[PDB]
C-alpha cells in the first residue's frame, strides 16, 4: 500500500507538469510569429529606392 | 489579410532554405568530409554497448 | 379467355429456385433415425475406395497479348542515300 | 536567424510533451494492476484466517 | 497529383509494410496518435502526406495502403500495436482461412468471396485519389498466402485498370534454402501468371541480406526489423522523389520507359550502396566514387548472380542527398570506361540518374549508416537466368515424379497448367540468351 | 399552407411512428409536457410546428397523426408512455378485435364499424387544416392489422378525396424470412387492391437494415429503437423540406410528377448515405464525393436487389446539410460518365437534387452518426421485379395445394379474388419487362 501511495504522488507530479507545459506551448506558439508576420519588406526598408 | 502574411511567411521559409542551400553549398565544401557524422556514431556506439 | 402471362424467368427458375435448394445440407444434421450397426460382413477390397484420378489435359491459359520482344537478329530498312 | 531558433525550440518542447504522455499511460495501467493485487491480498488473508 | 497506393499480401507482406509505414511516419514527424502538433500542416489533406497519407479535416494521416491477409493472427496483433489508431480497421483486410501454401486454394477456394470486399476498398480509394500513378504490390513468391490471392486480384485490377503502372515487389526464393518444397510449385505458377500482366517486378533474396549484415554492418545477429528496415529504406529511397525534389525529378513512368528494354522482362535488380556500420564510417570517408565502386561491386548485390557471368542492359542510379554533377558525370565516365562491366553493345548509354537533395535520415533505435550521399542502384543484366535455370532442374525432377499432386488434384486442379508454365518458363530462358546474343 | 396528415395502422406500425414524434420533438425542442419555455412561440398554432403540430391558444403541440390499432395492448402502454399527454386519446384509435393476420377479417369483419369513427378524425383534422398537401400512410404488407384495415380505409379516403396525394410506407415482406406463412396471401391481396389507388408506395426490409448495423454502424445487437430510429430519420429527412428551406425547395408533388414514369408503377427505393458509427465518423471525413459513391454502392440499399441485374429510371437526391452546387454538379456529372451505372436510355437525365441547409441532428440516447452532409436516395429501377417473382413462386405453390383456404373460405370469401391477384401481378412483371425492354 505504501508503494501504491508513492505511485499516486508520481502521477500527480506528472499532470502538474503536463498543465504547465501545455500553457507554455500555447503562449509561444500563438503570440510570437503571429505578431512577427508584420515584419517589413526589404525594398521599403531600403526606403522605396 | 493574414493569408497574405502566411504566403509572406512561406516566402520567408524559401529565402531561408536558400540561406541553407548556400550553407549546403559550403556544407558540400566541408562534406568533402563532415564532422557531425562523428557525433552521430557516438550515440550509435553508445546504444550498441547497451 | 386470358392467357396466363409466360412466367418471366429473370433468373429465378434457373437460379433463385435452385439457389434456395442448393445452399442446403439438410436430411443429415441432428442425427439419423438410427445408427446402421455395421454387421461383421466385410470392408474395402485390397486397398480399394481411393481418391486417385490421374487426368489428361493441355488446357490453354489466358492470352499473353504481349508480342515477341526481338526480331531474332534481323534488319529494318536503313542507309537509303542519294548522291 | 531569430525565426529559425524559435522554430527549433518549439519542436523540442513538443517532443518533451510526447514523452510525458508516454509515461502517464503506463503509470495508469500499473496502478490498476496494483489495486487488483492488493484486493486479492485481503482475500487471501481471510482465507488464511479460516 | 503525385500519389499512389500500396498493397500488402502474404503474411510476410504485412510486417514489411508495417516497418515501411513505421519508417514513413518518422520522416514526416508523424506522432503515433495520428495528428501533427500545433504546427500548421493539416488542411484539405494537401501536403507531404497528400502523396502518402490522407490527413483530412479530422487531422488524422490516413495511410494509402490496404493490408490483406487470410490469417487473423498477425493482423490482430498489429491491430493492437502502436499505430493501429492510424490504420483504418477494414483496410486491414483480415481472413479466417489460409491457403496452406497452395496457390490454387488461395486463387480459387476463398479468393472469390473476398476480392469483392477489397475491390470496394480499391474503388473507394480510387475515387478519393487524383493522380494515382500506380500501385505498390508487396508480396512473396513462396507466398503462404501471397501466391494465390495476389495473382487473382492483380488480374482483377489489371482488367478494370490497364492504363496505370503496377509495381511488384517479392522476396525471391532462396536458391539453396527452401522452407517449402511446394514453394517451387506456386513460384513458377506465380511467375507465368504475372509475366503478361505485371508491369515491373522487383525481387530480393534474404541470404545475401544476412551476408551484408555481418560483412559491413558487422551484425552477426540481425533481425527481421533490420531486414525490414533496409527494404523499407529501399522503398523509401525510390519514393523520396515523390516526397522531396532535387536537381532533377524522375518518376516511375521514366523508370518503366527507360529500364525495361523489351516486353515481358521487367525484372531489374535494386541495390543500396552506403550500407555500412556507423563506427566504420566514423573514421573513414564516403564519396561518390567509392560508393559507385561499392554499388557495382558484385558481392554487394542481394541476388546470387555474378555480373561477370552475365551482361548489363540497364542501370538506374538515384542519388539522394548532397551531390554535384561534376563528380557524378566524371565518376560514371570512369565507370562507363570500365572493362569488367560488360554492357550489351546494343546500348550506347544505359544510365538513368536521379538527384534528390534531401539527406536520408536515420531511424531512432536503428542500425544503419549516417548517409549524406545515398544511391539506389537499379539494374538489369543477363546473369539472372541462372536462377530460373536453377529453378527448372529442380522442378523438372519433382514434376516428373509428380509429388504433392494428390494435394492439388484433391482440391480441384490438374496437370495442364503445370505443363504450360514450363515452356512458358522455357520461353523465358530462351529469350534470355538471344537478348544476350548480339 | 404546407401540412399533411399521418396515419399508422398495423400493431407494429405504431412503435415505429411513436419514434417519429419522439424524434420530431427533439429538433423542435418540444418538451414532453407539451409546451416550450416561457419564450414567445405560442399563438394560434403558426410556426415550425404548424406544418406538423397544432399548438393552439392552449399552447399544446398536437401531432397531426391518427394511430389506429385493433388490440389495446400496445396502444395503451404508449398511452401510459412519456408523451401520452401530447397525444389525443381517441386519436389513438384502439381496437378490441384482431384480424388474425387475415386480410379479409380486418377488411370485412371489423373494419366496417371502425372506419366510420376514424374517418371522423380525418375530417375533423381536415377541416382545421388549410393546405393539407397529402397523407402519410404507415403500414406493412405482412400487416396483421395493417394489411386488411388500411386497404378498406385507403379505398374510402380515395373515393371521397381524389384531389390530394397519399404517401404509403410499408415494410416489404422479408424475402427469405417468413414469420408468417399466410403473409404471401394478404400481401398479394393488398398489392392488387392498392395498384389502382395508391399514389406512391415506398418499401423497406428489416434484414438489410440490420445488415448495415453490423457492417458500418458496427452494432452486432441493435434493437427496434435503432431500427425505428433509422426509418424515423428517413421520414424526417424527406419532411425537412416542409420544416426548413434550402437552396431550392421541393414538394411531394414534384416528387410525384418526376419519380413515377407512367401510371401503376410508383415504387422507388430509398436509402440514406451517411450511415456510419460515431467513432468511425470521428477520425474519417465526409464530403459529397464519397457519399455519392457510397449512396450508389449496391450493398447500401435496404432491398435485396442487384442494381446491375436491372436498369435505372429515376434517382432523387435529398441533400440535407451544407453542400454547394459546384462539387454536387461535378460529382453527379462523373456519375453520368460512369459505365456500370445503367440508366435506361429513355431518360438522359433522371436526377432530382434537393438541397437543405439544416444539418441532420443527433438524438439523445441514440447511436447515429455525425452528419454535416446528408442525402436521401429515392430511386426506381427495373431490378425490383425480383421481389414479386419471389412472392408468386411461393404463392403458386400454396394456392395449388390450397392451404389455409378453409380459414378464408370459412369466414366468407371465394377463390376468384385470389385468382385476380395472380394476373393482376402477372400484369406487373409483363409491365416490368416491357419497360425493362428498350
Ligand atoms: N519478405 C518477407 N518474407 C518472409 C518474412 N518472413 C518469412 N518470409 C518468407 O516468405 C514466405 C511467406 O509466404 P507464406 O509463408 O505463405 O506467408 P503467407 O502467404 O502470408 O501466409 P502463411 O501461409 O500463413 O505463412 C515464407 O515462406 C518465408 O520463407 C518476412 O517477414 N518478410
Ligand atoms: N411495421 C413494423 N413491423 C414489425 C416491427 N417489428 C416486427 N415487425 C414485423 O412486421 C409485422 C407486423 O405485422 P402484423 O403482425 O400483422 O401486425 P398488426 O397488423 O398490427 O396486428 P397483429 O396480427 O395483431 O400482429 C410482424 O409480423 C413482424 O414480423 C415493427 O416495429 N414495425
Amino acid at each position: 500500500e505504501q508503494a501504491l501511495r508513492n505511485l499516486e504522488d508520481s502521477r500527480m507530479s506528472l499532470e502538474k507538469d503536463i498543465a504547465v507545459k501545455t500553457n507554455s506551448l500555447f503562449i509561444d506558439r500563438q503570440k510570437c510569429m503571429t505578431h512577427r508576420n508584420r515584419y517589413p519588406s526589404v525594398l521599403q526598408l531600403a526606403g522605396y529606392q | 489579410m493574414s493569408k497574405d502574411l502566411q504566403q509572406e511567411a512561406n516566402l520567408a521559409k524559401k529565402r531561408y532554405i536558400d540561406l541553407c542551400r548556400q550553407g549546403r553549398i559550403f556544407d558540400a565544401r566541408n562534406r568533402i568530409i563532415g564532422g557531425d557524422t562523428q557525433a552521430w556514431d557516438f550515440q550509435v556506439r553508445d546504444q550498441k554497448i547497451k | 379467355e386470358p392467357p396466363q402471362h409466360p412466367r418471366y424467368t429473370s433468373l429465378f427458375r434457373a437460379t433463385i429456385k435452385n439457389d434456395m435448394k442448393k445452399f442446403k445440407t439438410a436430411m443429415k444434421t441432428m442425427g439419423p433415425a438410427k445408427v446402421e450397426i455395421p454387421s461383421p460382413k466385410d470392408f474395402l477390397k485390397k486397398h480399394s475406395k481411393e481418391k486417385t484420378l490421374p487426368p489428361k489435359k493441355k488446357f490453354n491459359r489466358c492470352s499473353p497479348k504481349k508480342p515477341a520482344v526481338p526480331l531474332r537478329t534481323d534488319h529494318p530498312v536503313m542507309g537509303i542515300q542519294s548522291g | 536567424a531569430v525565426n529559425s531558433a524559435f522554430s527549433s525550440r518549439c519542436q523540442e518542447l513538443d517532443d518533451s510533451l510526447q514523452k510525458l504522455q508516454y509515461h502517464l499511460r503506463k503509470t495508469l495501467t500499473e496502478i490498476t494492476d496494483q489495486e487488483h493485487q492488493i484486493a486479492a491480498l485481503k482475500q487471501a488473508i481471510k482465507d488464511k484466517e479460516a | 497529383m503525385r500519389e499512389c497506393i500500396s498493397i500488402h499480401v502474404g503474411q510476410a507482406g504485412v510486417q514489411i509494410g508495417n516497418a515501411c509505414w513505421e519508417l514513413y511516419c518518422l520522416e514526416h514527424g508523424i506522432q503515433p496518435d495520428g495528428q501533427m502538433p500545433s504546427d500548421k500542416t493539416i488542411g484539405g489533406g494537401d501536403d507531404s502526406f497528400n502523396t502518402f497519407f490522407s490527413e483530412t479535416g479530422a487531422g488524422k494521416h490516413v495511410p494509402r495502403a490496404v493490408f490483406v491477409d487470410l490469417e487473423p493472427t498477425v493482423v490482430d496483433e498489429v491491430r493492437t500495436g502502436t499505430y493501429r489508431q492510424l490504420f483504418h480497421p477494414e483496410q486491414l483486410i483480415t481472413g479466417k482461412e489460409d491457403a496452406a501454401n497452395n496457390y490454387a486454394r488461395g486463387h480459387y477456394t476463398i479468393g472469390k468471396e473476398i476480392v469483392d470486399l477489397v475491390l470496394d476498398r480499391i474503388r473507394k480509394l480510387a475515387d478519393l485519389c487524383t493522380g494515382l500513378q500506380g500501385f505498390l504490390i508487396f508480396h512473396s513468391f513462396g507466398g503462404g498466402t501471397g501466391s494465390g490471392f495476389a495473382s487473382l486480384l492483380m488480374e482483377r485490377l489489371s482488367v478494370d485498370y490497364g492504363k496505370k503502372s503496377k509495381l511488384e515487389f517479392a522476396i525471391y526464393p532462396a536458391p539453396q534454402v527452401s522452407t517449402a518444397v511446394v514453394e517451387p510449385y506456386n513460384s513458377i505458377l506465380t511467375t507465368h501468371t504475372t509475366l503478361e500482366h505485371s508491369d515491373c517486378a522487383f525481387m530480393v533474396d534474404n541470404e545475401a541480406i544476412y551476408d551484408i549484415c555481418r560483412r559491413n554492418l558487422d551484425i552477426e545477429r540481425p533481425t527481421y526489423t533490420n531486414l525490414n528496415r533496409l527494404i523499407g529504406q529501399i522503398v523509401s529511397s525510390i519514393t523520396a522523389s515523390l516526397r522531396f525534389d532535387g536537381a532533377l525529378n524522375v518518376d516511375l513512368t521514366e523508370f518503366q520507359t527507360n529500364l525495361v528494354p523489351y516486353p515481358r522482362i521487367h525484372f531489374p535488380l535494386a541495390t543500396y550502396a552506403p550500407v555500412i556500420s556507423a563506427e566504420k564510417a566514423y573514421h573513414e570517408q564516403l564519396s561518390v566514387a567509392e560508393i559507385t565502386n561499392a554499388c557495382f561491386e558484385p558481392a554487394n548485390q542481394m541476388v546470387k548472380c555474378d555480373p561477370r557471368h552475365g551482361k548489363y542492359m540497364a542501370c538506374c542510379m538515384l542519388y539522394r542527398g548532397d551531390v554535384v554533377p561534376k563528380d557524378v558525370n566524371a565518376a560514371i565516365a570512369t565507370i562507363k570506361t570500365k572493362r569488367t562491366i560488360q554492357f550489351v553493345d546494343w546500348c550506347p548509354t544505359g544510365f538513368k540518374v536521379g538527384i534528390n537533395y534531401q539527406p536520408p535520415t536515420v531511424v531512432p533505435g536503428g542500425d544503419l549508416a549516417k548517409v549524406q550521399r545515398a544511391v539506389c542502384m537499379l539494374s538489369n543484366t543477363t546473369a539472372i537466368a541462372e536462377a530460373w535455370a536453377r529453378l527448372d532442374h529442380k522442378f523438372d525432377l519433382m514434376y516428373a515424379k509428380r509429388a504433392f499432386v494428390h494435394w492439388y488434384v484433391g482440391e480441384g486442379m490438374e496437370e495442364g497448367e503445370f505443363s504450360e508454365a514450363r515452356e512458358d518458363l522455357a520461353a523465358l530462358e530462351k529469350d534470355y540468351e538471344e537478348v544476350g546474343v548480339d
